[PDB]
């Protein structure tokens, strides 16, 4: 899964 | 509220308590409670707020995700019935993050956004309804899922238009705005093309206003920027 | 109780869900649902029950250490007061602790140890016994204390005693019971030689044993003696 | 801490 903060 | 009798401070003593010993689940309940007593949040407290529920919900999402594809085994040809329980199993934690991302977006409607004049605050609690949207969109498949699509654009586009106009490319708000509606477009919008000029096209305007920041910021800014990099990589 | 509406074999299904899921506290609601059917539990079953309440009461335990040592240093000389929080919110997990611990006992109380008969069985859930009363043990500081240590002692040395009598030396029961009730030596009844004593002896029986076995039970006995001589390392 | 199953 894609980094997201 | 069962935290009602609590005081403000000592929610919020509370929740950083909970965050060293990893309850996460305590730490969102106590800054529910800080935010129902009807105060504006600090930058601190907006923190201690975002972190506690990213948490609670990040792990409800990754079961959620366990427990989808097992479903989805179960359906192919050759899998041996089992009978429903695999689909209420997933059901059951599926109904318990719609309920957290309720709660979520319940605080921000009521009234954090309404409140948050500050660009710095407003952009932050735009993203959160965003973000919360996104968490929706991921398990909806009913006559709701392009409205709760659009729910997070509408919040996430107004989180950007305001970045955009009020904060330095750097700023790590902006920085990690960009990085979660960049990842919105790829995974629920079906738009990697706009995920990857998003991602790319902050990078490079992040990258041209570092030579404005101290040692600190510095560090900061190209943290984030360094998740953009790394989403890049996995879609290039 | 919540479960008492679902099938047995649809709770147990479900806690093998919960497991791959990491969903500890769902796998020992499930359980519980699975033992209040009143059935006695398969070797199967047994370890999906130990497993999900060894988890919950896991991280609880270790939240209790990170809020007790934040509590003592709170106490330290030139250490500024900060109001009754630490001391509240340490309380309010050692009291879930122990409500969870509670709840165990119960299912071993009403009606899990009595109806096992054989060894491995009711070798088994007396070590549960043991194992929930030094949890209770280990945040005991009242009139109890030596009553709830005395309880921990009394299961481990009821399991120790039938172990010896029908169990092989490198069966992982016997193995497992002998480690925990070690550590209950050396941590809860201020007996690091008997901790020792106990550890090594059960070490080396085990090993004079394992040329009776298949390649699998080697593995199985072996990984338990490595804990043992694990702690044997930590003490010496 | 020591080592328990
Ligand atoms: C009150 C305020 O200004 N909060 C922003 C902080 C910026 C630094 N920061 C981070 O870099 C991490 N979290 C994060 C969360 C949300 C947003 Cl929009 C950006 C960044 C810290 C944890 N790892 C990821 C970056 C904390 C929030
Ligand atoms: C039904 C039954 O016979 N259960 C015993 C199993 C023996 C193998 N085993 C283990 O080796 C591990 N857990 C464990 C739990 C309790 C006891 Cl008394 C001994 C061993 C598997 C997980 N890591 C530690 C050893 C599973 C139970
Ligand atoms: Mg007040
Ligand atoms: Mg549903
Ligand atoms: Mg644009
Ligand atoms: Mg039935
Ligand atoms: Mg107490
Ligand atoms: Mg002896």
């Amino acid at each position: 899964f894609p980094a997201t903060v | 509220g069962a935290m009602g009798s609590m005081e403000r401070a000592s929610l919020i003593q509370k929740a950083k308590l909970a965050e060293q010993a990893e309850r996460y689940e305590d730490m969102a309940a106590f800054m529910k409670g800080a935010v129902e007593k009807g105060e504006e949040l600090s930058c601190e407290e907006r923190n201690l707020l975002s972190v506690a529920y990213k948490n609670v919900v990040g792990g409800q999402r990754a079961a959620w995700r366990v427990l989808s594809s097992i479903e989805q085994k179960s359906n192919e040809e050759g899998s041996e019935e089992k009978g429903p329980e695999v689909r209420e199993y997933r059901e059951k934690v599926e109904t318990e993050l719609q309920g957290v991302c309720d709660t979520v977006l319940g605080l921000l409607d009521s009234h954090l956004i309404k409140e948050a004049g500050d660009a710095e605050s407003r952009v932050f609690y735009l993203k959160m309804k965003g973000d919360y949207y996104r968490y929706l969109a991921e398990v909806a498949t009913g006559d709701d899922k392009k409205r709760i699509i659009d729910s997070a654009r509408s919040a996430y586009q107004e989180a950007m238009d305001i970045s955009k106009k009020e904060m330095p490319p750097t700023n790590p708000i902006r920085l990690g705005l960009a990085l979660n509606f960049s990842v919105f477009h790829y995974e629920i919008a079906n738009s990697p093309e706009e995920a990857i000029s998003l991602a790319k096209t902050t990078f490079d305007e992040a990258m041209a206003d570092l030579h404005t920041l101290s040692e600190d910021s510095y560090k900061d800014s190209t943290l984030i920027m360094q998740l953009l990099r790394d989403n890049l990589t996995l879609w290039t």
